[PDB]
């Protein structure tokens, strides 16, 4: 497997700008009779790929004037001219010159903004889930850029492990930040055995962490 | 519209068997290769193997040989990927591309479709209200959330007020824990708004035929 890598994995844009992508690869591209089978797929959201730039330099049928290519036997670079907001999508880029054909993990675009922090709120478990036994305790890392940030959950001083499942917002289309949320899950003797429960998250724009907690 | 036309989404428990098919319409059939890619949950976009449409021979990438298998009925434009004695890795988007001769790229693909696999029966979702416990203003917007654990099959859909609150909604992707699934949703309200207005989740859980509302109620 000819491994195919490319960077950034995201890649912030203000629109209008121009972007440009690399791949490269675990062996070289030209064919056994010089020709360089490297291919870029572009993929909108839950929606297919979609060839854009065969053999490295030609555009498919539509593909927008401004999107080019270049590159010689391994590294290869896609560039957009001035990204209009439907460039934006997941980048892949292929190889079929040797057998099998392989992609790459691809790039995403994303819009560019002024950096933010999580505005974070703390959620203590409810009567009702308590009568009947868990007792998922809840923060929510709410509207940050950049999509960066790490939370520890803090229970009693010590800190916890099991129980964390996070989730992540995609980019909101209105103000361009992310958003994150875990909740801790613990049993009901294991809240009960407990006091003191403080979520923490260390995110690019602080130094210090923007902790929240409520004591049981 | 010269497309490849795909079944609809397959959900198998351990061990069964599923068979996608993938209509060609618009194009001579016999002048392309069909291609199946197998698109894995953050992993790799992953290429499984290969139809000849003139000899009929497929070819597999060593990965996916022996249990996935490949056949085809050319009288019927149809290509077909069959899986047998499905494992709960196979949870994937399986794509069929056509694949060109001369310069060897894949340019029409179809859209896709989405095999589960899963043990669980459907559940209907607990849902659980999240008010801030007097956890006083940090500055002057409350947000409040719902927390919808336990449910099978996806999806779920959350609302508050029946959609007329929505520029403050974020609702998080879904993530199982043992078997079943787990989502929450949050809104944040102006101060004002809640606690003298009431707010509600709704949720509805189309394939277990349930719909719950819960009010936050302070606390
Ligand atoms: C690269 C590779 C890779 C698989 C190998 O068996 C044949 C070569 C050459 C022809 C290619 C094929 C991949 C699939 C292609 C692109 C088709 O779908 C028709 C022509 C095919």
């Amino acid at each position: 497997d000819v491994v195919m890598t490319q960077i950034p994995l995201s890649l912030p844009v203000n629109l209008g700008d121009q972007a440009s992508i690399s791949c490269r690869s675990s062996q070289s591209l030209i064919h056994s009779n010089g020709n360089t089978y490297l291919h870029w797929y572009l993929q909108k959201p839950g929606q297919s790929p979609k060839l854009l730039m065969y053999k490295v330099s030609n555009r498919f049928y539509g593909v927008p004037d401004r999107f080019s290519g270049s590159g010689s036997g391994t590294d290869f670079t896609l560039k957009i001219s001035r990204v209009e907001a439907e460039d934006l999508g997941i980048y892949f880029c292929s190889q079929s010159s040797h057998v099998p054909p392989t992609f790459g993990g691809g790039t995403k675009l994303e819009i560019k903004r002024a950096d933010a922090a999580p505005t974070v709120s703390i959620f203590p478990p409810s009567s009702e889930q308590l009568t009947s036994g868990g007792a998922s305790v809840v923060c929510f890392l709410n509207n940050f850029y950049p999509k960066d940030i790490n939370v520890k959950w803090k229970i009693d001083g010590s800190e916890r492990q099991n129980g964390v499942l996070n989730s992540w917002t995609d980019q909101d289309s209105k103000d361009s930040t992310y958003s994150m949320s875990s909740t801790l899950t613990l049993t009901k003797d294991e809240y009960e055995r407990h006091n003191s429960y403080t979520c923490e998250a260390t995110h690019k724009t602080s130094t210090s962490p923007i902790v929240k907690s409520f004591n049981r | 519209q010269i497309q490849l036309v795909q079944s609809g989404p397959e959900l198998k428990k351990p061990g069964e068997t599923v068979k996608i098919s993938c209509k060609a319409s618009g194009y001579a059939f016999t002048n392309y290769g069909v291609n199946w890619v197998k698109e894995a949950p953050g992993k790799e976009l992953k290429w499984m193997g290969w139809i000849n449409i003139y000899t009929g021979e497929p070819t597999y990438v060593d990965d996916f040989k022996g249990r996935f298998a490949f056949s085809l009925e050319t009288s019927a434009s149809t290509a077909y990927l069959e899986i047998n004695n499905l494992k709960n890795e196979d949870t994937a988007t399986y794509f069929c591309t056509r694949g060109d001769y001369v310069n060897w790229y894949f340019d029409v693909w179809g859209a896709g479709t989405t095999v589960t696999v899963s043990s669980a029966k459907t559940t209907p979702p607990s849902v659980y209200p999240l008010a801030p416990g007097s956890a006083a203003q940090t500055n002057s917007m409350v947000t409040l959330g719902c927390l919808v654990k336990g449910y099978f099959p996806e999806p779920v859909t959350v609302t508050w007020n029946s959609g007329s609150l929505s520029s403050g909604v974020h609702t998080f992707p879904a993530v199982l824990q043992s078997d079943l699934y787990t989502l929450s949703s949050s809104v944040t309200v102006p101060s004002s708004p809640r606690p003298s207005e009431t707010v509600t989740c709704n949720v509805a859980h189309p394939a277990s035929s349930t719909k719950v509302d819960k009010k936050i109620v302070p606390r």
